[PDB]
């Protein structure tokens, strides 16, 4: 009746494919995120260091906050990947404090292990901190004070929160004057359309980081330069800037017309009309005056030699995002018909200067004060000086990015995660259940913050939270840790701030990352 | 006597067949085996349940706690699994609704059998037992009903259909997630005194745009749609116009080629001369009267060249790729408006009416929003999902997929009426059944009560994942039921639930008629295909 | 297993009529509707036809822009020839690429002078016939020597492009795969 | 929890293994530590179950005892050897809490390597533990209770189920509970002088798998496991007052030492030689058998010449066995061990004095096997216990479970004072050391703070290996406790609570003393001071040196 001898049993999942039940998969779940939260736990704070990453490529990549260094290292394990995704996720609509949420995150679980060794299922602790976080967010909110009661200067709010982006990197002693470049760089942008593309920095190699210069024009880099280059003035007083999209060019791209001929004197005649026509197209462009002409695609050699002639200047092989910066400075928008070219569309500026730094010519309009974009050439030592300084700005451009949407000003320095946590203590005895001990979990877990401030400083951590439990008794706010004078005191008389939204989105990605994997009991891997 | 004769019938079928008979031992190796995945769908069910990290083979990465999206990607040697895998997604591609509950019930039916195959009763007998049941089961289902809803327009009433389905996926988001789903949907439905006859819905209609950053709080409802796209030529003007007709043409905007290849033929240079400008001269007389009629926004699937773009630019078209064909008419069921394949030129009748796009960034990234204001919509909604992780997102939009997927449950048959749930009408089948099996002796009356005793799983498994004890609310709540209000007694789920006893109508938890309906025959007849086999044949590889 | 995959793959749009008859309407109508769809991206690859006379400017276009093609990684092989005309071997390499011109239309045939090619190029080395490929050089060939020398011949420079990978072992064009029609005549009368 | 390793260092070079330092120590020996707290946490009290490991031989073992199930995991990490070691001398010392003191150092190096992260030095942690430890076994001391308006064995049964729980033969603890106790009180006697001392493993155990456990019968006196010599002699002897000869003497064809060497020149004297040779041994059994020996026993091996001569005067005869049995059965029956017969006179000869007494002596089958069972001892009482169960991996479990019953009771007797269990122990403890250390202020009352709830450990174990609400318990756990403590002196009812706590079987909270839940004073004693210097040998170590095997 049998086909044969024997008759091995199936296994239900495929061979090879990892499964386990029990609470053991969730505290290895749990053990991996704290694993990764251990990489991260020194770097938080002004006095944190920085991480070295070299990937499988060999290509050197140093930074500071925790967006990046996810990217880099390649996560296998589902659970560790929510740290990544939050990182990103608070990257993405944010910018700031992508390291303090997987700190939090890492540290509600780390907080939810002996309560996962009790009886207590993971439904009832998810339940405590989803209660806890819609009081945290309020709690925020109500401490959120507002600028214009005391009708200050609108310049000095954006130089004051930038200063608290600046901390934690290479840039703090030399805050002084880069503050400047990107508080000035903002306001030109447009308030209603606040456009993320148009603050595009080059990583130019060569020079020291002070020599930089903010100017509200756009500079380009030479690009491919065909015979005629370095004869037109490098120096313009009043040019007119063109942009074209049509490809000058003498049917390098174009399709391949079957061009037949029966006549040798019409052969005379077709020949010259190739001539003819790239002639017209250029004394059109010649009679408006354009004296910079640009366009994405490239531009023929015998264009370089006839703009050459009559001193004007000309590049081309220009990006996409690169031009569209252009269009926002210079005003009219591109023509691709050289027919339909009119003068109001051309733009103009006060002054235009093309000089060499590092080895690189850059074409710099200067005197732009009607344009609604911006450029930041960073110089730097070494090709991560220039990286690091780049990513930094712009974190610090997305502070004041959001800062102009809404003007909300909370306490800094791991102060507003105690008096959140405070709260909820006084919340929480009045409860007398199981969500009582796992809310004062979650005040515990909202303490880490000010432990890494101190733990990275040097200074013991344990007798210095003690006296913020004993000040934090009566009624104060902005009471935090500060690192100059070393000694606690009013964030507000030492002039440090924050947005609320840093918090805010804090608190929603650390919770939700943490019932991501707390609402689980099991990691399936085939293969 | 040291080597075998090796099974003389080995002549016969290759080695890598294998068979694996009755009598042999076939049902206990099965029913068994297949334990260990019914505490998988067992352990993900109820509000309390525990979603399942899947990693396929090639690396997408998803966690659900339903049973259809997870045995989707599982590859499963075993055969008699199978049976129960593509019977679940019958359930999905059909109802939406019930992956679940047939998980748990096509097993159980197994798993409470092993009792009956086990005293020696025959498997003919099982089968003809349980479709008499089956039977007796669908006609009872009509009297519990309480629920008989005939307005299914407002969105209050939807408080009793969509928060039930929305509790149990992601309990903690109840208020919110329904009223993304509610208010789509009473933008989906026109507004009339009476729409009757049956009126259209699809899944299609409410769309899931997912966008990374944000908290579920701060989520939207959008009438139009947003594509994650670069706008391209100007800046809107967001209330100047306030109104825009919006072209959508399949073809794209160029010079009309043949699908036969051509070139350029020029016998002699005056034609040389007046090719330059003929070919803006062709598309002039065709974009003229484009903007003659006022059309401030065209839509061209395919690739639209930069001649086309040029003599847009200066008028302030708007210009859209949508590369994708499946949503391209999405786009039209928004305005109102037909495709066009052929340019030709606008027509009142044709082209539909939009009041505004405006550009701006909700996640970092720029996207496009078509979000109107008093305008006429008909078949359309998205809803704009907030999350920190994209992980969760993705169950965020299954979630809303079954949830719509109720609504085509409900308005495609006559009625779609609810019955309590929570543990109340499994309990209430399982006291019919057992007044059933004594009113008919026979020897089949053994299947009439093992087929009772499957439905036990229904409450016991939201006490367990509740950390309660089953041999205490379970009996307890037996009790309850003895005497409507005997009708609306369930299984509470909190600190308090010592008492067991919860109304149904405080909190109003309630389940879908054909839902249970189709749920109990494919898991039904998921058992039977089961207890019916004897032999099952494998192959190599 | 192979006789289940020969209805199939060893018959062309044109061949594949044959089995209408005898197999299923849904198995044959299935592969040739794809069969259909390869032939159209071959009518849309045809993008060449004859020898592209070409001299130097435009070589740092036609050659090596051409090669990237799209650039979906639409490649194109674009087969350079340095004429001289005092050579034997390079009348008959052009004729060669205008034979071929004809029936591969997606490849590019490219001819230019040796002596306008490089600067001072040594006419010994002539003819040289160099093959680019999104950008690469695929093969920078020495004369004719390797295929046969003055006896080259048109099936000798079809089986070179199937080496490089220009052309599909089994395509239906090339001379080793087309067999005449009174050969395949003479397999059925004597099957 | 520890990825990426630490690379290889190219300016400092160590031969053998490669060194590691910082954090990543304390944390690989807190991981080493939760792989073997893992495995002794679920088979923690009664509701807890225990595990099989395999020997590689098919043959395996079901093991409930710490010190056991260590000792077949031989531990390569070196952390883990100090608790694999502890184990043993745990079992060894006192028999008891052998689970619960690895359980303790498991969550005392958790806490410990938590407030390290903390930046405390563990200096400080540790004289905060010794304070504190010295604290508690003050408290020990205060809640105490004597034994007294008890009626008959009562107290020595009810401990005998804490120590007999935890077990399969749990269950049967009312049978057992009585001959354990009666067992110990049939070895009873004198030494240094008035102190009253048991022998170890004085009570035997013999594997007879069979009937039941519910019918182990209790044999009021010593039994060894021998097989008989000869199978015609007698297996059972009848009349009173049997005498029993001890000996080690060895009495078989003897040879001639090693350094004579016989060399004769006459032949006649061969048949003198071989005959005085074998009648040298004859002149020793000739005398022991006129003297009435009804039962001979012999550690070193008799042969045919003295086996038959043994036989023709209905004796019995022993075989070979171990060293430590005889020297009970003569303290028993009264005899005296002789290593080597002889007198101080210038002639051998053999005294009736060296002669024991007993009552009864029979072979009993226990369904294959010979054993001699020996009852009613004049000199000294003794004791025997026959264990049965289903197959013989069960009585690997029953012979080990004794041992540790018999030890509990053992160093119960020795010190009157007893101490309830079911974790009132330790959660007194926890609230009475969160009150202390409260006027001290500064530093050491976090070190301490966490020390008392690293005690609270064994009550929330207990909990979820019963599969129950665990939150629950240990509300009504540290509150009832702490509102004793606090309490008046003046206050009956709530002194009371300081007395009871967590139950396993019913799921409330009970009475200890109605219930019968009780342990000794010594087993709390001297298990937290083995646990202390536990955490001292991994809390203080900072680097790891590996060196490679040549
Ligand atoms: N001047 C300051 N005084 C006190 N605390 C500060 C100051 N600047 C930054 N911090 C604190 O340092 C922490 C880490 O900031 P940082 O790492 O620089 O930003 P991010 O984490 O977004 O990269 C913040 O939580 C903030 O409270
Ligand atoms: N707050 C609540 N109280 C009582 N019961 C609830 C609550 N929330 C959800 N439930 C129950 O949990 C069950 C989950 O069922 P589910 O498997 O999601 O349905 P389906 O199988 O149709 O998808 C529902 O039947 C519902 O009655
Ligand atoms: N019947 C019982 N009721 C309450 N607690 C018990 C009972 N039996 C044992 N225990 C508790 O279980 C703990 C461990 O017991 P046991 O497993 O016998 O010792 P060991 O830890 O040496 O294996 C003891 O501390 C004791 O308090
Ligand atoms: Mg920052
Ligand atoms: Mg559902
Ligand atoms: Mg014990």
């Amino acid at each position: 009746m049998n086909f044969g001898s024997q008759t091995p049993t199936i296994v239900v999942l495929k061979e090879g494919t990892d499964a386990s039940q029990g609470k053991g998969q969730i505290i290895s779940n749990i053990n991996a995120c704290v694993a990764v939260q251990e990489a991260l736990k020194p770097t938080l704070g002004p006095l944190g260091s920085d991480i070295l990453i070299v990937t499988s490529n060999q290509k050197t990549t140093i930074s500071n906050d925790g967006a990046t260094i996810l990217k880099l290292l390649d996560v296998v394990h589902p659970a560790a990947k929510t740290l990544v995704d939050i990182s990103r996720a608070q990257d993405a609509e944010v910018g700031d404090g992508t390291t303090s949420v997987t700190i939090l995150a890492g540290e509600l679980m780390k907080e939810a292990k002996p309560f996962l060794e009790e009886g207590i299922s993971s439904h009832l602790i998810m339940k405590g901190y989803r209660k806890a976080v819609s009081l945290a967010v309020e709690k925020i909110n109500e401490l959120a004070v507002d600028i214009t009661s005391e009708k200050s200067s609108g310049r000095e709010l954006l130089e004051r929160c930038a200063r608290t982006a600046m901390s934690s990197k290479l840039i703090h002693n030399n805050a002084d004057f880069f503050v400047k470049m990107c508080v000035d760089a903002v306001l030109s942008l447009d308030r209603n359309d606040l456009d993320d593309k148009l603050i595009g920095i080059k990583k130019i190699p060569g020079g020291a980081m002070e020599e930089s210069l903010f100017i509200n024009g756009v500079a380009f880099k030479k690009t491919f330069s065909y015979a005629g280059f370095e004869q037109q003035p490098k120096k313009f007083n009043n040019p007119k800037i063109l942009s074209l999209n049509v490809e000058l060019e003498l049917k390098a791209e174009k399709d391949n017309a079957e061009v037949r001929v029966e006549h040798v004197e019409d052969y005379q005649a077709i020949v010259d009309a190739e001539w003819q026509l790239i002639f017209e197209k250029l004394r059109q462009v010649e009679e408006t005056g354009a004296n910079i002409v640009l366009s994405k695609l490239p531009i023929g050699d015998l264009a370089t030699q006839f703009f050459a002639d009559r001193n004007i200047f000309c590049a081309g092989r220009v990006s996409a995002d690169d031009m569209n910066r252009v269009i926002q400075a210079v005003g009219g928008s591109i023509q691709s018909t050289t027919s339909d070219i009119k003068p109001e569309h051309l733009g103009t500026c006060a002054l235009f200067e093309e000089m060499q730094i590092g080895s690189e010519r850059y074409n710099l309009f200067q005197g732009c004060p009607q344009a609604k974009t911006c450029t930041l050439l960073l110089r730097g030592g070494a090709e991560q000086v220039i990286a690091e300084v780049e990513r930094s700005l712009h974190d610090a451009i997305m502070i004041v990015k959001r800062a102009l949407q809404n003007k909300l000003i909370v306490a800094g320095g791991g102060a507003t995660e105690m008096e959140v946590s405070k709260c909820l203590r006084d919340y929480s005895k009045t409860i007398a259940g199981k969500q009582q001990m796992i809310i004062n979990a979650f005040a515990k877990a909202l303490e880490v913050i000010p432990r890494q401030l101190c733990e990275n400083a040097g200074f013991d951590a344990i007798e210095i939270l003690n006296k913020l439990r004993l000040a934090h008794s009566k009624g104060e706010k902005w009471y935090g840790v500060v690192f100059e004078t070393e000694n606690i005191g009013d964030n507000f008389a030492k002039f440090v701030w924050e947005p609320a939204l840093v918090k805010i989105n804090a608190l929603n990605s650390a919770t939700e990352a943490t019932n991501l994997i707390l609402s689980v009991d099991e990691t399936i891997t085939n293969k | 006597s040291l080597r075998l004769p090796q099974n003389p019938n080995a002549g016969l079928f290759k080695q890598g067949y294998n068979s694996y008979s009755n009598a042999d031992g076939q049902i206990i190796k099965s029913i068994a085996a297949i334990r260990e995945l019914h505490q998988m769908c067992l352990t993900s069910m109820g509000p309390c349940g525990r979603n399942k990290i899947i990693v396929n083979h090639l690396g997408k990465i998803i966690i659900t706690n339903d049973a259809a999206t997870m045995l989707r990607e599982l590859d499963i040697v075993h055969p008699a699994v199978k049976v129960l895998v593509m019977a679940t997604e019958q359930q999905k591609i059909d109802m939406g609704d019930g992956t679940n509950l047939v998980m748990i019930l096509a097993g159980e039916l197994l798993n409470v059998s092993e009792k009956l195959i086990s005293m020696g009763l025959s498997a003919v007998e099982i089968i003809q037992g349980y479709n008499m049941a089956r039977k007796f089961t669908l006609k009872e289902l009509d009297e519990m009903v309480v629920g008989e809803i005939t307005d299914k327009n407002d969105k209050n009433e939807l408080l009793k259909m969509i928060k039930p389905v929305i509790s149990s996926k992601k309990y903690g988001s109840e208020d919110i997630l329904s009223e993304l789903v509610s208010e789509a949907v009473s933008h989906v439905l026109p507004v009339a005194q009476q729409a009757g006859e049956i009126p259209y819905f699809n899944v299609d209609s409410i769309r899931v745009v997912k966008i990374m950053g944000g908290s579920l709080s701060n989520s939207t409802v959008i009438k139009g749609m947003v594509f994650n796209r670069e706008p391209e030529g100007h800046v809107k003007s967001l209330s100047e116009d306030k109104k825009h007709k919006v072209a959508v043409f399949t073809c794209p905007l160029d010079i009309a080629n043949t699908e036969t290849k051509g070139t350029v033929l020029l016998h002699n240079a005056q034609e040389m001369l007046d090719f330059s400008k003929g070919e803006e001269k062709q598309i002039d007389a065709m974009m003229k009267e484009i903007a003659d009629m006022g059309v401030e926004c065209i839509v061209a699937g395919a690739g639209v060249g930069e001649l086309a773009l040029h003599y847009l630019n200066r008028y302030g078209i708007l210009v859209l790729k949508v590369p994708s064909k499946f949503e391209l008419r999405r786009l039209c069921r928004v305005c109102g408006a037909t495709p066009l394949p052929r340019l030709g030129a606008p027509t009142p009748e044709e082209l539909g009416l939009v009041e505004t796009v405006k550009t701006m960034e909700i996640g970092g990234d720029r996207v496009t929003v078509f979000k109107q204001e008093q305008g006429e919509i008909s078949r359309t909604s998205t809803i704009i999902l907030r999350g920190a992780t994209q992980n969760n997102l993705d169950d965020i939009e299954r979630a809303i997929d079954d949830g719509v997927a109720a609504v085509k449950g409900l308005m495609k048959p006559s009625g779609g009426k609810l019955l309590p749930g929570a543990g109340a009408t499994e309990i209430e089948l399982i006291s019919r059944i057992t007044k059933y099996g004594e009113r008919t002796p026979g020897l089949l009356q053994l299947a009439i009560k093992q087929f009772a005793v499957a439905f036990e799983v229904v409450p016991r498994t939201l006490a367990e994942t509740a950390g309660l004890d089953v041999n205490e609310v379970l009996p307890n709540l037996y009790a309850a039921h003895n005497v409507t209000d005997h009708l609306y007694k369930g299984v509470d789920i909190d600190g308090e639930s010592d008492e067991g006893v919860k109304d149904i109508r405080e909190e109003n938890i309630y389940d879908m008629l054909a839902t249970k309906k189709f749920a109990i025959n494919v898991a039904t007849e998921a058992a039977t295909t089961v207890l019916s086999i004897d032999q099952i044949i494998m192959a190599k590889k | 297993a192979k006789q289940h995959e020969n209805r199939l793959e060893d018959k062309d749009l044109s061949d594949l009529e044959e089995l209408e008859d005898d197999e299923d309407e849904d198995f044959l109508e299935a592969y040739k509707i794809k069969r259909l769809n390869e032939i159209r991206k071959l009518q849309e690859r045809s993008k060449f036809g004859e020898v592209f006379h070409i001299n130097k400017p435009e070589y740092n276009k036609e050659v090596t822009l051409a090669s990237q093609g799209k650039k979906d990684d639409g490649g194109v092989y674009v087969f350079v020839h340095l004429s001289l005309q005092s050579k034997l071997q390079s009348r008959i390499l052009s004729h060669l690429f205008q034979s071929a011109a004809c029936k591969f239309r997606e490849i590019k045939f490219v001819e230019i002078p040796a002596n306008r090619a490089i600067e001072n190029y040594p006419e010994s080395n002539c003819p040289t016939l160099i093959v680019y490929y999104r950008g690469e050089v695929i093969k920078n060939m020495i004369t004719l020597l390797e295929l046969g020398g003055n006896n080259s011949k048109m099936e000798d420079f079809e089986d070179f492009m199937v080496k490089v990978g220009a052309v599909a072992e089994g395509d239906n064009r090339l001379i080793m795969n087309r067999d005449d029609e009174e050969s395949r005549e003479e397999r059925k009368l004597h099957y | 929890m520890s990825q990426l390793f630490n690379n290889s260092r190219s300016d400092t070079l160590f031969l053998g293994g490669e060194k590691i330092s910082g954090d990543d120590i304390r944390n690989q020996n807190v991981l080493a530590t939760m792989a073997v707290a893992n495995v002794v946490k679920s088979s923690l009290g009664p509701v807890g179950l225990d595990k099989m490991l395999v020997d590689d031989i098919g043959d395996f073992t079901v093991t409930n005892d710490g010190a056991t199930i260590l000792s077949l995991l031989d531990v390569q990490h070196p952390a883990g050897k100090i608790l694999v070691e502890l184990a043993q001398q745990q079992d060894r010392e006192i028999g008891d809490g052998t689970t619960s003191v690895v359980i303790i150092a498991s969550e005392l190096l958790k806490r410990a390597n938590e407030l390290v992260k903390n930046k405390i030095h563990p200096t400080t942690i540790i004289t905060g533990f010794r304070v504190a430890l010295r604290e508690a076994i003050r408290f020990i001391n205060e809640v105490l209770s004597t034994s007294v308006d008890t009626l008959g064995k009562e107290t020595l049964i009810n401990i005998a189920k804490t120590s007999m729980s935890s077990k399969i033969i749990g269950a049967d603890s009312d049978f057992f509970s009585n001959m354990v106790v009666d067992a110990l009180l049939a070895v009873k006697t004198q030494n240094s002088k008035g102190e009253i001392k048991y022998p170890v493993k004085a009570v035997n155990v013999l594997k007879a798998h069979g009937k039941s456990a519910t019918e182990s019968l209790l044999v009021p006196g010593y039994a060894l496991n021998c097989t008989v010599a000869s199978q015609a002699m007698p297996k059972r002897i009848a009349g009173g007052n049997v005498k029993i000869a001890c000996l080690d003497l060895n009495l078989q064809k003897a040879r001639m030492a090693m350094g004579v060497q016989i060399n004769i020149d006459d032949p006649e004297q061969l048949e003198q030689i071989r005959k005085r040779e074998a009648g040298i041994v004859l002149e020793r059994v000739k005398k022991i058998i006129d003297a009435g020996a009804q039962v001979v026993l012999t550690t070193k091996g008799i042969d045919d010449l003295c086996l038959k001569e043994f036989v023709e005067a209905k004796i019995m005869g022993v075989r070979r066995c171990k060293k430590e049995d005889l020297r009970r059965i003569a303290r028993a029956t009264g005899a005296t061990l002789v290593s080597s017969m002889s007198n101080l006179e210038g002639e051998e000869t053999f005294e009736s004095s060296y002669l024991g007494l007993c009552d009864e002596v029979v072979q009993a089958k226990f369904s294959d096997d010979e054993c001699i069972l020996i009852k009613g001892t004049s000199k000294h009482s003794s004791s025997s216990i026959i264990l049965r169960g289903a197959n013989d991996y069960s009585l690997d479990e029953m012979e080990r479970s004794l041992h540790d019953s018999l030890s509990v009771v053992k160093r119960t007797l020795e010190s009157g004072n007893v101490v309830p269990g079911g974790g009132c122990v330790e959660a007194a403890l926890n609230i009475y050391l969160d009150n202390f250390a409260t006027t001290v202020g500064s530093r050491e009352q976090l070190a301490i703070a966490e020390f008392a709830a690293a005690l609270l450990i064994i009550p929330k174990t207990l909990a979820v290996n019963a599969a129950k609400d665990s939150s629950e318990l240990v509300a009504k756990l540290r509150s009832y406790h702490a509102a004793s403590q606090m309490a008046k002196p003046e206050d009956v009812k709530r002194r009371s609570y300081r007395n009871y706590g967590l139950d396993l079987i019913r799921g409330k909270i009970v009475d200890e003393i109605h219930a019968g839940v009780l342990e000794p004073t010594i087993s709390k004693v001297k298990s937290l001071k083995s646990a202390l210097e536990a955490c001292v040998a991994i809390l203080r170590i900072d680097t790891m040196i590996t060196v490679d095997p040549e």
